[PDB]
């Protein structure tokens, strides 16, 4: 029902035979020319290997206030705003995940040293009771 | 990696809470003996 | 899924430590009796 | 499967499982000792011949090479489990040998009790009694601790007695049975000793260098004795988690060594049950009874 | 490594301080340049604000623009009204098939998530008993070794 690259609702979906996953034809055709392999599974895949699929077609109701004017001005403006401010905000999210990664692994290794330090402490305290 | 770490971090954190209280019990036991 | 895989290995190590910890405790129990048992030999 | 074994012409009094879990040994009033395959088709091979009295108790040594057999003919035989040849006759007691145990670990030792009121320690290499403990009442059941230092004897005095091999004294008395004790058995750990008695009480007693001093550790119930006055024997599971004891009410009782809940009450027997044994590796029970049939229950 | 979650019903602020003390010790063309600049600056590029306003008595062109787009508009509203609400409610049905598929996956994930936790629970209760068994035996020796020495 969606494409597994862009996050679209495809107009001409095509399925690959190495990994059962539906992509929109333009976006899968572009990947094969860039590097001839399946994007998800990284398996060998060509343009002839793809299989086009059929469905009852997708319908979008063009808004009641639809003219050349809003479609040129207001609608197209909002689309390149929404593309711009999302990917910039998405680049901001990827940067923090790597910073919050470093705080995770450091605090983890900090805990490992506490356990190793307390593993020598406990058993020797128990051993001293035995002695 | 973030999720698996944070979970395993607070999981490994509970190892210390347990370890600290046992270590503590060994002290007063041996001390009073 | 991950919590299952890392935990399942940690328990054998938890137990095996306490298992060997128990084995040593049994030895002190196993000898301390014998000195008491040898109190009756002197009598 | 359950598996039903048949062949003994008379009452079966005892049955054991070979230490390695490959074979069973059974004997009773017929005077024959039968060996059985635990797996395959549960076939019967060698028959041990040579007991003139009835076989009251079988045991294997810890290695499973020697099989000990107390008979009513006052003789305790030592048997070769491999060939079925008789090894030695411990002629000594003046009356019926009620039961025998072989010391595990230590140099070969055997203890017996009989109706003459005595308990005797045997070295299988001497052809003569080593020590004698005159009790005063007929002795029914006897077992060694794991250290092979102490002898535990159950008689008709309602009092389990513990004997010291070095001092040769009545070291311990256990009170807590109201009637005759018919069957004793040590835990695999040495930690606990299991007893059956006419009073219909199964009692576990703990024997330790350092003892609470009133060692009625636990009591179980369900197990009925009646007018047949058959000797009743009980067994520990290989791991000490389960307790089985036979009864005269046709049911095999198995309890949880901790919570004391009845795990199993099993039927299939027509008459009184004389001994219940656990397979040393797997949860399999051999139940022997006076109806001359055995069952191989699997849990 | 081992820390039983289900079994341990009985310290986070304490252990956090001890972990804190060990931390005291230790690909596109021009498109991407203008897109990242537009998002950073927070300013959308201005479009043709001309067609809507205009003025009676350059504007001869602007007038002729308004006519052709208005005729295209009135033709663009004709083919919509012809179908009308049938074309809209046909797409509304597609959106319900799309929605229900997501919530089926919410359930499939819900079941396997609770199923993994269900297996862990038994393991926790298995060993927590075994640890309880060990500690009881530990305390028995501890006093047993004493009572042996007291008498000697």
């Amino acid at each position: 029902l969606i494409c597994s690259i862009s996050n679209e609702v495809p107009e001409h979906p095509c399925v690959s035979p190495v990994s059962n996953h539906v992509y929109e034809r333009r976006l899968i055709e572009k990947y094969i020319a860039e590097n001839g392999t399946d994007p998800i599974n990284n398996q060998p895949l060509s343009e002839e290997q793809l299989i086009d699929i059929k469905v009852a077609h997708p319908i979008r109701p063009k808004p009641p206030s639809a003219t050349s004017i809003p479609a040129i001005l207001k609608a197209l403006q909002d689309e390149w705003d929404a593309v711009m401010l999302h990917s910039f905000t998405l680049r901001q999210q990827l940067q923090t995940t790597r910073q919050e990664l470093s705080h995770a692994l450091y605090q983890h290794d900090a805990a490992c040293r506490v356990i190793a330090r307390l593993t020598k402490e406990v058993t020797a305290a128990r051993e001293a009771l035995a002695t | 990696e973030l999720s698996h770490a944070l979970y395993q971090h607070d999981a490994a954190c509970r190892v210390i809470a347990r370890l600290t209280k046992e270590v503590t019990a060994a002290r007063e036991a041996l001390a009073t003996l | 899924e991950e919590l299952k895989k890392h935990e399942d290995s940690a328990i054998p190590r938890r137990l095996e430590c306490l298992k060997e910890d128990v084995q040593r405790q049994q030895e002190r129990e196993k000898e301390l009796q014998h000195r008491y048992a040898d109190l009756l030999l002197e009598k | 499967p359950i598996m039903l074994l048949s062949g003994h012409e008379g009452e079966v009094y005892c049955c054991k499982f070979h230490p390695n879990g490959s074979t069973l040994a059974s004997a009773g009033f017929d005077r024959l000792i039968l060996l059985w395959n635990v797996y395959g088709d549960c076939d019967n091979y060698a028959t041990l011949k040579g007991h003139s009295g009835a076989v009251m108790e079988l045991h294997y040594n810890t290695d499973g090479s020697m099989l000990f057999s107390a008979s009513t003919d006052k003789t305790v035989a030592v048997w070769d489990s491999e060939t079925g040849e008789r090894v030695k006759r411990l002629k000594g007691h003046t009356s019926f040998v009620n039961s025998c145990y072989p010391a595990r670990r230590g140099p070969q030792l055997v203890c017996t009790g009989s109706d003459d009121g005595t308990v005797k320690l045997w070295d299988i290499r001497k052809k003569a009694a080593i020590q004698t403990f005159q009790n005063t009442y007929q002795v029914l059941a006897v077992t060694f601790n794991d250290t092979s230092d102490q002898i535990i004897s159950g008689g008709i005095d309602n009092d389990i007695k513990v004997w010291d091999l070095r001092q040769n004294k009545l070291t311990y008395t256990m009170r807590g049975h109201a009637d005759s004790v018919t069957g004793l058995s040590l835990s695999s750990e040495g930690s606990y000793l299991l007893s059956n008695a006419m009073d219909n009480t199964v009692r576990v007693w703990d024997v330790r260098p350092f003892a609470p001093k009133e060692r009625c550790v636990k009591i179980f119930q369900g197990n009925v004795h009646n007018f047949e006055k058959n000797l009743l024997r009980c067994s520990w599971s290989p791991d000490g988690s389960k307790i089985a004891a036979g009864s005269a009410d046709r049911f095999v009782y198995v309890w949880d060594t901790t919570s004391r809940r009845i795990l199993y009450k099993l039927p299939g027997h027509a008459g009184s049950i004389n001994e219940v044994a656990f397979h040393p590796d797997e949860p399999i029970i051999i139940s022997a009874s006076s109806d001359k049939r055995l069952y191989m229950g699997e849990i | 490594v081992d820390a039983l979650p289900y079994f341990d019903q009985g310290v986070r602020e304490a252990a956090a301080a001890l972990v804190e003390e060990e931390t005291r010790r230790y690909t596109d063309i021009m498109r991407n340049e203008f897109e990242r600049l537009a998002a950073r600056q927070p300013i959308e590029l201005l479009s043709m604000k001309r067609y809507e306003l205009p003025a009676p008595s350059e504007c001869v062109n602007n007038s002729m623009a308004q006519l052709e787009h208005q005729a295209v508009r009135i033709e663009n509203l004709e083919l919509m009204s012809q179908h009308g609400c049938n074309a809209w409610k046909v797409y509304n049905e597609n959106l319900v098939h799309m929605i229900e598929h997501a919530q089926k996956e919410l359930q499939k994930l819900r079941k396997h998530i609770q199923d993994l936790n269900w297996q862990r629970k038994n393991m926790q209760l298995t060993a927590g008993s075994k640890l309880r068994e060990m500690e009881s035996n530990w305390v028995s020796l501890v006093s047993k070794n004493y009572e042996i020495e007291r008498t000697i």
